[PDB]
RNA sequence: GAUGGGGUAGCAGAACGUUGAGUGAAUCUUAGAUUUUUUUUUUAUAACUAAAUAUAGAUGAUAACUCAAGUGAGAAUGGU
């Protein structure tokens, strides 16, 4: 997503969208520029190695 | 004696000296990847 | 009242009055490591010195290019380029390929349609049914 | 056809009969006037300077006129004094004393009336508007045919038509 | 970096110079090829050909630049093209005589001649560029070459209030082509119609300079041969530069001036009248002689087109395809000069 | 008229014009023997800063 | 290529030709002596000459793909010449795909309903290439029964004299004598 | 210079051959025109297209800043007596644009998604066939009237550049022969 | 889609829509979509 | 050498005095109608020529102007005209593949053809003055 | 100024490509290795030029020569 957002700001210029005011991404349920409780707290069970 | 790179061609055309000033003003790295670390998001999650 | 038009320019006819070789520059790339560049190295030492001496109107740039096949890239006055990979070609096969770029022009390959190409008008004007003896059905 | 060679034989047109009579016993020059329009570079003898030696009888000689289309006549029926009357009437009432009215009375060309005098500005602007109000009643299909008629005339004088 | 040593050794204070040094030209493979591509005489060193590529936009110094070389060359090109056209077409109107000059020795053709020689431009001028590259700065149009034309006192009112400018005055005040006289850095931008003209102007000054260099080194005859081979060898249809207004009046005024019988339009041939695309062949006759012929779809157009062809034939009269020019006499021991036809002037109509 | 050529077996054949008739083929191990203009020749041509065309010819 | 560089306008223009089905034709007649026995061009022999004009095959710039044909105005189609007993014994057929719907008609019966103009159109039609230009070329055949037609002003002229008129030839030669007074 | 929003609707319980006809109806219309046709449509999916088209317009205004000049544009029409712009769409429909910021449906297409479910069709002779329950999505590209005005000015310019129709055209002879035929 | 409960993110985009259309706030380009060094 | 005819000696000045001239050169027997400035693309690679070589064409079938036409029985006398060309280079066509195949036979034999062509440029076409001859 | 030139069954010779291995603890790669695409050129079942997109320092790719085969698919009412 950051690869496509960096290309629009470079192109649109004064028409850069206000992505922070947009709806959530149902693929994750997260807002703009927000992590997930599982990814922000690193509660992922990792292997023993 | 060595391989001609895209940098050498710009130097011949004279455009390299103009690219250094712009990149320097913007703080972008002139010849190199800068002092930026590698992608760690997947690494911190235990990515193999 | 005659008013001059200011949007028509003269066209050049290469060969009439003066001739200009189309191949402005030739780029020769070799690998000291690649095995396919064995013949190119022999062409740069024996046949290129004398071939480059017979074509003083061409710019030759011999530069290495490791981890890559050997190519002969010729830049032409029209702006286009023609690159020929000469991997696994003996020195005398490189000279036959280098002369192909010299004798060639930047023009893209086209099928043979018409021998003659002319921009000047017909000496005998195009046929007209109103400028002859007339035809009676 | 199947190949380009066959297509060429079917689309063949033989050369002109003059070239078919190839000579024998040697070389010769034949008179072969083509049935085409001559270029503006074949200057007629009437436009050649008296010094130009190339002037010469028709090469044919070395081996009623068509119908009239436009033969105008120039007439001068307006005296120096009548020109003053044309300038007074045109400025007194440009509506009643139009160019067509003065052209008839004075027996002159309508253009000639325009040369001696012009109508007052406010009256000229009224004429340009009348023709502008009729140009807005034209649909997309008529207004396009009128623009072509105005461009074909410009193209004619540029040597394109 | 040590892994990438410089390909071309250069002092540290190199990029600070306006253009590469003279000795730099002796180790460039582009100049040696450009010198041999044009078959230039060995009298012209590589230090001189390298000076013809440095436009005044890159080097403000009166030396090291193209200002003076292009000036001497412009006079040679403009002169040889002028005498050659008056001897070939001695009846050309003044207006068509200016466009024909601008069509041969103008910025447009000279730009194509420079590109026909394989001359590639440099992005930005500097002491590091290859001496064989055309150096100029399209962002600074301040520099203006010196010309023999003078500035008009009414130039201000001319461009604004659309004041009248005659043709007879352009041969003294205007430039050689009839045009009026006098008509840190961020490269994050796009091309401009000002740069397109500044770049086209840089290519023209280079071609002219090559003629000036051949003149100072090889002589006058060598310069004339170069102009006759690359510039005069081009093709131009002068008949396509004509734009007539009321050609029927100009023709009547011509026949009247030359005493010829008043022109009469006669219908030579016609077909398809009362159709969508008829054909009327109208021929204008002055007595019993056919002046011109024109075939159009409308009866009026066929008469106008015939008058143009009758007028073009008068103006495009040519004594020969390769006539002698007055400059051929000064060479040496040339055949006696024969007076050339001098026309009285173009016809002024209503 | 034949432009300069390089015969792979013989050497560099200089330009020859049969209109005035001389196909001389020079072969060697140095640029000078070939008969072409070398870098050294261009340096001596650039050092002759005194040669000047006759004023009558200029 | 120079031969084709120029003004091709007049080479592609449509010329309006004319021919009478009653005027004797010394060329398209099978009888050549005595001159008083020279007949007009028969139905098929006239249609073969017209089909050549409709295709433009008489032009040095002919191309089958380009429609470089011309017009042919045929008059006096009522006195169309035929040999033998073709007029009363020849038959034209028609079928609309329905068994039993075979329509037959003779030439004399077809000349009474649609005149001799339809008999000449079917002849010329069959002599044209069977492609998408057959209907355009055939439509340029203007056949009329008598001497009157709406194209008396379209017929090609040379000095005001229509081709085929009494003095059209001398009017052409007089215009070419003046064209030689130029370089 | 021209704002644009590419909005992909949610997964609708319908097929492509059914919803395609609903996407071709709102194609080229305004957001208001399309919403009125979805409110009074007999199709069941027209209720989902009306909700998904109101969400797209909410995103086009907040994130892209579209249709936010009606008040300013209206001032120039009546107060100043300016006549609006008259254009003609590619299909040929004539329009009168009084507000250049009005949103409309520039492009619209339908894509098929995952499979809702699978119902077994038990036929005679002990034969069973699977019935795939489809799901499709729709994508609408919302633009402003400034795009239709620009695209229109290009077409008319392209037409005026093709030159007028000449009576006697100079058609070429596409065949070279080494002799003169005339 | 018409029966999905509106979340807090959809209840906020409807309030902004009524603010930009009303004229209270003026729309401005985003400034946190991507942290570039050019800043253009 | 055989003397030129008296009829050709009196009309040749009129042939050369006209504006334009064309010739039908014969290279290896095949004709080519060219004009001064045209570009001939021969359907074969002329052996032993490099870009810049000047050729003198001596076999002309017809050398005529608008109205006049000079025709030699086998060919015209070389002393009357002077035509020269310059070798501009060699061009090639795109590769063409021909597939030789028969019905009910899987074998498809391929034939790859890519021919070279020599390009000329007619830079001189003038008629001589034979008043002395 | 060499001679020769269609081809089924069938026989014969010479090559390319694919997968893995040796040289290889080798060579190259943010001065862009690799990117299923597009483009350009070269007598070309193949490689190459350049462009666009993304970003790897080796669990990456790779010339040349050689070695070994689970090595080349519009056809089996073939299988998934
Ligand atoms: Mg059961
Ligand atoms: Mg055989
Ligand atoms: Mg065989
Ligand atoms: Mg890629
Ligand atoms: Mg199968």
């Amino acid at each position: 997503a950051a690869v496509e957002a960096r290309n629009e700001d470079w192109m649109l210029g004064p028409l850069a969208p206000r992505r922070e005011l947009d709806e959530i991404t149902l693929s994750n349920g997260n807002f703009f520029g927000s992590l997930s409780p599982t990814r922000a707290l690193l509660e992922s069970e990792v292997s023993e190695e | 004696p060595r391989r001609v790179t895209p940098v050498d061609k710009e130097r011949m055309v004279g455009r390299w000296k103009v690219i250094q000033k712009e990149l320097q003003k913007r703080e972008l790295p002139v010849l190199g990847t800068g002092n930026h670390g590698k992608y760690v998001e997947l690494k911190w999650l235990g990515s193999k | 009242t005659v008013k001059a038009l200011t949007q028509i320019s003269s066209a050049g006819r290469n060969g009439v009055g003066a001739f200009v070789l189309q191949c402005k520059k030739l780029d020769i790339h070799y690998s000291d490591w690649a095995g396919s560049s064995r013949g190119m190295n022999g062409f740069i030492k024996s046949l290129l010195p004398k071939f480059a001496a017979a074509n003083p109107q061409i710019e030759f740039v011999v530069s290495p290019r490791p981890a890559k096949h050997p190519i002969l890239m010729g830049h032409y006055i029209n702006g286009r380029t023609k690159a020929i990979c000469v991997r696994n070609m003996e020195p005398l096969e490189i000279l036959k390929k280098a002369e192909l770029l010299r004798d060639a022009s930047g023009e893209k390959p086209q099928k043979f349609k018409k021998p003659v190409t002319s921009t000047n008008p017909s000496v005998r004007g195009v046929w007209s049914p109103y400028h002859g003896q007339g035809m009676a059905v | 056809q199947s190949t380009a060679n066959r297509t060429k034989r079917m689309l063949n047109i033989p050369p002109h009969e003059s070239f078919l009579n190839v000579p024998v016993e040697g070389d010769r020059i034949i008179f072969n006037p083509p049935s085409s329009e001559a270029s503006v570079y074949h200057t007629p003898f009437k436009f050649l300077p008296r010094s130009d030696p190339r002037r010469r009888a028709n090469i044919y000689k070395l081996f009623d006129l068509p119908p009239v289309l436009y033969n105008p006549t120039k007439s001068y029926n307006v005296t120096p004094e009548q020109v003053e009357e044309i300038r007074e009437l045109r400025a007194k009432d440009p509506k009643k004393y139009s160019v067509t009215y003065l052209s008839n009375k004075y027996n002159c060309t309508k253009v000639f009336i325009m040369m001696c005098t012009q109508a007052p500005r406010e009256h000229q602007e009224q004429h340009k508007l009348a023709r502008a109000r009729t140009a807005e009643n034209w649909g997309p299909r008529r207004a396009a045919a009128k623009l072509d008629a105005r461009r074909r005339k410009e193209m004619l004088h540029r040597g394109e038509i | 970096n040590d892994r990438f040593p410089p390909l071309e050794p250069l002092p540290p204070a190199a990029e600070s110079l306006p253009s590469p040094l003279p000795e730099r030209a002796l180790t460039s493979a582009k100049l040696a090829a450009l010198h041999a591509r044009l078959n230039l005489s060995p009298k012209i060193p590589l230090q001189t050909l390298a000076r013809t590529l440095v436009d005044a936009s890159a080097d403000e110094n009166p030396q090291f630049n193209n200002a003076n070389l292009a000036f001497v060359g412009q006079t040679l090109i403009n002169y040889h093209i002028a005498e050659w056209l008056l001897c070939k077409y001695p009846r050309l109107p003044q207006g068509i005589l200016f466009s024909a000059m601008k069509a041969y020795a103008g910025p447009k053709p000279l730009l194509q001649i420079a590109r026909s020689w394989g001359v590639d431009t440099a992005a930005v001028p500097g002491g590091e560029v290859d001496p064989g590259l055309l150096q100029f700065d399209a962002l600074k149009p301040g520099v203006a070459i010196t010309n023999f034309g003078y500035k008009r006192t009414e130039l201000a009112y001319l461009e604004k209030f659309k004041w009248r400018r005659g043709m007879a005055s352009r041969v003294v005040l205007d430039d050689d082509f009839g045009d009026v006289v006098r008509s840190d850095v961020s490269y994050d931008r796009y091309g401009n119609p000002d740069t397109r003209a500044a770049a086209e102007r840089a290519h023209a000054y280079f071609v002219r300079a090559v003629v000036g260099a051949i003149y100072a080194h090889c002589g006058r005859e060598a310069a004339k041969a170069f102009v006759k081979a690359h510039i005069m060898s081009r093709t131009l249809d002068i008949a396509k530069l004509f734009e007539f207004k009321y050609p029927t009046r100009e023709l009547a005024a011509l026949c009247a001036r030359e005493d010829f019988e008043p022109p009469v339009a006669r219908l030579l041939s016609e077909t398809g009248r009362q159709s969508r695309t008829p054909v009327f062949v109208v021929g204008i006759y002055s007595g019993s002689d056919k002046l011109g012929e024109g075939a159009a779809s409308s009866l009026d157009h066929a008469r106008f087109k015939a008058a143009m062809n009758a007028l073009k034939a008068w103006y495009l009269y040519s004594p020969g395809e390769n006539p002698r020019v007055p400059s051929d006499m000064l060479e040496e021991g040339a055949k006696p000069w024969t007076p050339a036809y001098i026309d009285m002037g173009e016809v002024i109509s209503r | 008229k034949q432009v300069r050529r390089f015969i792979p077996g013989v050497g560099v054949q200089d330009e020859v014009d049969f209109s005035k008739v001389g196909a001389v083929v020079r072969d060697g191990k140095r640029a000078g023997d070939l008969g072409v203009r070398t870098r050294s020749d261009w340096e001596v041509i650039g050092k002759m800063k005194s040669v000047l065309p006759k004023v009558k010819a200029l | 290529m120079s031969q084709t560089v120029g003004a091709t306008r007049l080479a592609y223009s449509r010329v309006w030709h004319h021919i009478s089905a009653v005027t004797p034709h010394p060329t398209l007649s099978t009888i050549k002596a005595p001159s008083e026995a020279i007949t007009p061009p028969s139905l098929g022999r006239l249609a073969s000459r017209i089909a050549t004009i409709l295709m433009g095959k008489h032009k040095p710039i002919w191309d089958p793909s380009t429609d470089c044909g011309d017009y042919v105005v045929v008059t006096n189609c009522a006195g169309l010449y035929t040999t033998g007993h073709k007029k009363w014994r020849k038959t034209y057929y028609r079928h609309n795909t329905r068994p039993g719907s075979l329509q037959a008609i003779t030439m004399d019966a077809l000349m009474e309903k649609h005149g001799g103009a339809e008999v000449l159109r079917k002849a010329v039609s069959g002599m044209l290439p069977k492609n998408r230009l057959r209907d355009k070329r055939l439509a340029r055949l203007k056949a009329f029964e008598g001497d009157a037609h709406p194209y008396k002003e379209n017929l090609v002229r040379f000095g005001g004299k229509v081709v085929g008129a009494p003095g059209w030839e001398e009017a052409v030669k007089a215009i070419r004598e003046a064209d030689m007074e130029r370089l | 210079t021209e704002r644009k929003l590419v909005y992909k609707t949610g997964y609708l319980p319908t097929s492509v051959k059914k919803l395609v006809h609903l996407s071709r109806q709102i194609r080229g219309k305004t957001v208001s025109e399309a919403l009125v046709q979805m409110q009074f449509s007999k199709k069941k999916m027209a209720k989902e297209v009306k909700t998904e088209l109101l969400r797209a317009e909410a995103k086009a205004i907040v994130t892209r800043g579209m249709g936010l000049g009606k008040a300013a544009a209206a001032a120039a029409q009546k107060e100043t007596g300016a006549e609006p712009v008259k254009i003609q769409t590619k299909d040929g429909k004539h329009l009168e644009i009084r507000d250049p910021t009005r949103i409309y449906v520039a492009e619209t297409f339908v894509n098929k998604g995952f499979t809702r479910g699978v119902e077994l069709d038990y036929r005679a002779r002990g034969r069973v066939f699977k019935m795939n329950k489809p799901t499709t999505t729709m994508t609408v590209v919302l633009k402003e009237e400034k795009t239709r005005i620009r695209e229109h000015q290009e077409r008319v310019a392209k037409k005026l550049r093709q030159g007028p129709w000449v009576h006697l055209p100079d058609r070429p002879v596409t065949s070279q022969r080494q002799f003169y035929s005339w | 889609p018409s029966q999905f409960e509106v979340t807090k993110d959809r209840k906020a985009i409807k309030a902004r829509q009524s603010k930009f259309l009303s004229g209270e706030e003026t729309w401005a380009p985003g400034k946190v979509n991507a942290f570039l060094n050019s800043k253009i | 050498q055989p003397p030129i005819s008296q009829q050709v000696k009196e009309l040749l000045p009129v042939l050369a005095a006209q504006p334009g001239h064309y010739t039908t050169i014969h290279i290896h027997g095949k004709p080519y109608l060219v004009t001064e400035g045209d570009t001939v693309k021969l359907p074969f690679k002329m052996p032993g020529v490099a870009p810049g070589d000047v050729l003198r064409l001596n076999r002309a079938s017809v050398i005529g102007s608008r109205d006049l036409t000079l025709q030699g029985a086998p060919y015209v006398d070389e002393r009357l005209f002077e035509c020269r060309a310059i070798v501009m280079g060699t061009e090639s066509e795109p590769m063409r593949v021909m597939i030789k195949k028969k019905r009910r036979c899987r074998k498809k034999k391929h034939v790859f053809s890519k021919h070279k062509y020599t390009v000329l440029r007619i830079n001189q076409l003038k008629i001589n003055d034979v008043s002395s001859l």
